[PDB]
């Protein structure tokens, strides 16, 4: 009644890791952008 | 010889010397719940957040 999961279990696992640390990336990008749209703006008006 | 029938019931059997009882791992308190639960759990703490 044993099993023991395999490299391909894991390498499902390991790709909802990165997958969120991409989203982390991508989310940060999107606040990045707009701080130095509004930083601009700012400084014309 | 002319044997009789079983008067008893008996069978092949292994005896080995009674292996002490163990001690609980050094990180027994990981037990209660399965690996999965674990791994879900650290998932789950990581999609939330
Ligand atoms: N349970 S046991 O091993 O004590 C046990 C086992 C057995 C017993 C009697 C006892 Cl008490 N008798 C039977 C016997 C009764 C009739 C049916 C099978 C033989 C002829 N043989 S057995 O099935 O080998």
């Amino acid at each position: 009644n044993s099993y023991s999961y395999g490299w391909s279990f894991y390498f499902g696992a390991l790709s909802f890791i990165i997958a969120e640390m991409v989203g982390v990336l991508a989310v940060h990008m999107f606040i990045d952008r707009h701080k130095q749209l509004r930083a601009t703006a700012r400084a014309t008006d | 010889i002319d044997f009789s029938k079983p008067f008893m019931s008996l069978g092949i059997s292994i005896m080995i010397k009674k292996p002490q009882k163990s001690k609980p791992g050094v990180f027994s308190f990981l037990d209660p719940l399965a690996y999965e639960i674990w791994m879900c759990i650290v998932f789950a703490y990581i999609g939330v957040s």
